[PDB]
RNA sequence: AAACUUUCAGCAACGGAUCUCUUGGCUCUCGCAUCGAUGAAGAACGCAGCGAAAUGCGAUACGUAAUGUGAAUUGAAUCAUCGAAUCUUUGAACGCACUGCGCCUUAAGGCAUGCCUGUUUGAGUGUCAU
RNA sequence: GCAGAUCUUGGUGGAAGUAGC
RNA sequence: AGAGCAUAGCUGUUGGGACCCGAAAGAUGGUGAGAACCAUCUAGUAGCUGGUUC
RNA sequence: UUUCAAUGGCCCGUCUUGAAACACGGACCAAGGAGUCUAGCAUCUAUGCGAGUGUUUGGGUGAUGAAAACCCAUCCGCGAA
RNA sequence: UUGACCUCAAAUCAGGUAGGACUACGCGCUGAACAAUAAGCGCAGGAAAAGAAAAUAACCAUGAUUCCCUCAGUAACGGAGUGAAGCGGGAAAAGCUCAAAUUUGAAAUCUGGCAACAUUUCUUUUGUUGUCCGAGUUGUAAUUUCAAGAAGCUGCUUUGAGUGUAGACGAUCGGUCUAAGUUCCUUGGAACAGGACGUCAGAGAGGGUGAGAACCCCGUCUUUGGUCGAUUGGAUAUGCCAUAUAAAGCGCUUUCGAAGAGUCGAGUUGUUUGCAGCUCUAAAUGGGUGGUAUCAUCUAAAGCUAAAUAUUGGCGAGAGACCGAUAGCGAACAAGUAGAGUGAUCGAAAGAUGAAAAGAACUUUGAAAAGAGAGUUAAAUA
């Protein structure tokens, strides 16, 4: 077993003798990424995941972030 | 023909839109006309279906069938009606769904809501 | 590497709305400035007379327009180009004349102090 | 359930044992539901779960009523209470030093401002 | 198709629709108020300016017109003063 | 019905189906019991419990 | 003869073609400009309905408040709008390791690095004035 | 517009209830 | 004493993956531990092989 | 249509070479499966106009579908003088 | 000893900012095979970049940039191939800011603290006024940018970075307003079909409903608009203030007129004339680039800048002579999922009962799975 879960994307490809997971690159801050991987960039990109705070973000655009409560 | 942009003719979208509605919306695609003596003493033509409401049954295998609406199935577009069932094998009668088009008010069940809607839509109280 | 056309009369339609939208910001001036007439620089085409850039500081000068006023009423101002013949000056100095007879300039408001 | 509404009528410190009291409602209707019960008893458990909903949300729009008043017109004010639209709108000029001007600037829109004109046909 | 739009698509959150469709618009007229009232908001803005007694272009046209029915010495420049011009229409004289 | 997935349907139809067949099963089997144990009880089960026939159902006239 | 073999037909299996369908794809065009240390994208763990190999949500856990619509789900809502609150552990991830191990101040507040403007406290055999 | 491409995908045969476990 | 220009169809031909299919290049960027493995350039190819529908 | 009698009758496709033969491909069935699109050039034919010819880079315009149709200012390509 | 200044520091001092993600379209530094390409790396925005001539030309001259058409598959390079540009026609048009000259009869300039006063998409945002400190004379304002300009003189024409109110015209967001058969006969499980008689149409788009529905329902048309919520654009009109002892344009000159250096350039090595390294290193009617083979044109080594343009990503929208479940995205369903691999990565198959579950009660055989009698349905040859 030469790969444990990785703290940052889960996943099994954290090689624990380089200490360096072999999926997002972490420790490093930037995240591993290839453009001849064009698969595997679409396999982790924005959109499989919640996207939480983007879509309230995406909600808020149209009345221009406002704030303050309707008199 | 429609020539606003703002309104799509595309049966792909118009069917998505009808069987993906929310109940909010559900609750106007399901409105059934008014008798003819409540279309010309409400001036209104149709109305959403609600609970308790009088109708009559217009079309189907139980048309002329009377009764109360005793729940509006919004899942399945669907009425309940009183008395409006079918035999199981078992005895239980099973109720029959109506869809709210083949119906007819003939009694409605006014509250203060329903009166502001109906002035609301050009009614006579 | 193919460039397509699909949107040709996309184009047409969007542009034609920049020009009422345009129009629709300054209502009762026109949509596009003057512009002087020149000559294109060749023995094939300087027989033609074509639009310039805009009016040369002599050709301000001789219509009684001052080049600080000139932007403001709509007359583009050429700092490079300039007259080598009469005839040059002649032509764009009546545009120039042509183009203020017809022109109406609303009045502004001003700010009059009340002392001196 | 409660009403939010008059539940705004009350002091702040009345809210404070009322959500204690619901709370251990809570944890004792579950104990209770755990070895056996209707289906009334996850119902209240919505309701009960939603009262306490409401019983915090007034708690914390009160505390953050009263520390927007206390830091009204205050030059520097806690992060929770500044605006929060997008980082690259914080970071943007303002309209007023957006709009400033040299006086070299400010003369000749003065003197010669763009007129209003029309063109006879 | 793309990983964010298959997202929205499986949520039972409804999409963020906007309607602002409608071609064959023109904008309406703010500015000049004698303008806004003589303004015609179906034809073009030739056409109007044309109505109006106004010059939309100081200059050449650069295609050909619309026909809708069948019609029937630099001393004497830079000194010469041309006493304006007429007003064609009622919207110039106002 | 609510799945519209064919092969997650058909699994718990099943899953449903062999449900219902070891109820009906149990309830079979401590019927039997009981009806060994006191005949009556067959007997009343079996007068009540009459198959139903579209003769026997035929509509009144 | 019978059997077997073969052929043909009927019925029953097997298989899933064809036809019809389609809340999907693909392509074109049009409008718009909006991520993050005020903690993003992504990952993990929980919650409650479940069929999850789906969705929503965050210990206020299908969300709470407000504006509605107005009687369901299958002031109601597994509803719409949405300006207020809340948003677990992580992750650029930030007290050190990576859950332990810590520090300071009053369980809470905190405690990353570089850089810019200012503030305060110091040092200098620095140059000068007394 | 198919009979072939040691064609692609799927389905099904004889071998054969044989080799065998 | 000009016969051309434009469009369409047909046919031929030259390029584009260029009728389909069939040999490994090589290079770039990674993974694992010289060699191996992965993904893109790349429709890099077969003077040929096989096939090519009333 | 099944069968019988009399007569005849080889297994197709490819490649080979003189035709072969031979060697290749083919267990069966269904579905899918191979000269296409585009840019030039030349030929022929049709059509419009003709010492001319070519609207669609673009502008105008299109009230109902407006990516269509309709109109053409200045250039320009080729041809001819 | 103290103080001023400089320098080095420190602080859990106060106030800020950077990182990471997405990159379809920007712009850079790179860089193979075979193309100034892929890949790698860095940096942005709603566009980016470019940009107001150290530009063309040789004419009767043009006049920032960008994009389209044309020039033109031309010149040129090198026969093949590579392959522009000036002109011309269009789209859009917008211009400017500094450095270099003494405010010198007055650092006229600015950040921050504190205190009041306002203001808000907003108790969340923005300022204003006062005071103190700091920055700054090793230079912050006004003035000037070569197209000029300064200083004088001159008599013409000019002038708000203010704050309210009202109405109108626009934009955005959320409510609200809406014509007409379910009449008769036949078939059918169902009428939405057929036949008869009607109705409405600025609505005969589309979808739903038990079979082909303008009139049953949602909608569609009106709507290129009425009516209300709230936000904000530019103007108009009218008050109140207006620090004008001020600030500008155009006349005139017996007075002046600063213009960017390890840069241009020269030599030599690479990449591709550009760029870069290296050695050397300027000028003031000078310098750059062209036509002469003297003339023409431009004014570099500092800076900003909307529009026309691009856009496989993101937030939405409308379409289609497209595909129709071995097709079309790998994915119409569970889909980047199940599963495979130490890992990088790889990656499926899989749609349809019926109008309605009415999903087969009950009796019976069997250990059970199931069978058989029945039963539902218009049909279980659903
Ligand atoms: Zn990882």
């Amino acid at each position: 077993k030469s790969h444990t879960i990785c703290r940052r994307c889960g996943k099994r490809s954290f090689h624990i003798q380089k200490s360096t997971c072999a999926c997002c690159g972490y420790p490093a801050a930037k995240t591993r990424s290839y453009n001849w991987g064009a698969k595997a960039k679409r396999r982790r990109t924005t959109g499989t995941g919640r996207m939480s705070y983007l879509k309230k973000v995406h909600r808020s655009f149209k009345n221009g972030f406002r704030s303050g409560k309707p008199a | 023909m429609k020539f606003s942009r703002d309104v799509t003719s595309s049966r792909r979208k118009q069917r998505k839109a009808h069987f993906g509605a929310p109940s909010s919306v559900r609750r106007v695609l399901m409105s059934a006309p008014l008798s003819k003596e409540l279309r010309e003493q409400y001036k209104i033509r149709s109305l959403p279906v609600r609970r308790d409401d009088q109708i009559t049954v217009i079309r189907g295998s139980n048309k002329g069938r009377e009764g109360k609406i005793t729940s509006v199935y919004r899942k399945k577009f669907l009425l309940l009606i009183e008395r409006v069932t079918r035999e199981k094998a078992n005895g239980a009668s099973a109720p029959v769904g109506i869809d709210a088009s083949k119906v007819v008010i003939t009694k409605l069940h006014l509250d203060k809501d329903r009166k502001d809607l109906i002035v609301r839509k050009g009614g006579k109280v | 590497y193919v460039k397509t056309w699909f949107n040709q009369p996309g184009r047409k339609l969007r542009r034609r709305q920049a020009r009422q939208t345009k129009a629709a910001k300054i209502a009762p001036r026109p949509v596009e400035a003057i512009r002087p007439a020149v000559k294109p620089p060749t023995i094939r085409y300087n027989m033609k007379v074509r639009a310039g850039r805009g009016f040369t500081l002599e050709e301000l000068k001789a219509a009684g327009v001052s080049r600080r006023v000139a932007s403001t009423i709509g007359i583009p101002v050429d700092h490079r180009r300039r007259n080598r013949s009469e005839e040059s000056l002649q032509r764009n100095v009546e545009r120039i004349k042509v183009y203020l007879a017809h022109l109406i300039v609303f009045p502004r408001k001003a700010g009059q102090p009340k002392k001196g | 359930a409660l009403k939010t509404f008059e539940l705004r009528k009350q002091s702040q410190e009345n809210l404070a044992e009322q959500l204690q009291e619901l709370r251990q409602e809570l944890a004792s209707l579950r104990v209770q539901k755990i070895a056996g019960g209707s289906g009334s008893k996850l119902s209240k458990i919505k309701t009960t779960r939603k009262d306490i909903a409401r019983i915090l949300t007034v708690i914390n729009e009160s505390n953050r009523l009263a520390a927007r008043e206390a830091y009204k017109n205050k030059k520097y004010i806690p992060l929770d209470l500044r605006q929060k639209k997008t980082r690259a709108i914080r970071r943007a000029l303002t309209p007023y030093e957006q709009s400033r001007k040299t006086l070299k600037q400010i003369k000749k829109e003065r003197y010669f401002p763009l007129r209003k004109y029309a063109l006879k046909a | 198709a793309n990983p964010r739009q298959r997202n929205k698509q499986r949520s039972g959150k409804p999409r963020l629709t906007r309607r602002n469709a409608n071609k064959k618009a023109k904008a309406k007229i703010y500015g000049n108020f004698v303008i806004q009232q003589n303004w015609d908001k179906h034809a073009t803005l030739r056409q109007n300016y044309a109505r109006l007694g106004l010059l939309a272009t100081p200059n050449y046209v650069t295609g050909g017109v619309e026909k809708l029915y069948p019609d029937p010495t630099l001393d004497d420049v830079l000194d010469k003063e041309i006493s304006i011009a007429p007003a064609k229409t009622e919207v110039v004289r106002q | 019905g609510k799945i519209k997935n064919k092969i997650v349907r058909q699994q718990q139809y099943m899953k449903a189906l062999h449900q219902k067949n070891k109820d009906k099963l149990e309830r079979r089997k401590e019927r039997a019991k009981e009806e060994e144990k006191d005949p009556e009880k067959k007997r009343l089960r079996l007068s009540e419990n009459i198959p139903a026939t579209i003769e026997s159902k035929r509509v009144y006239d």
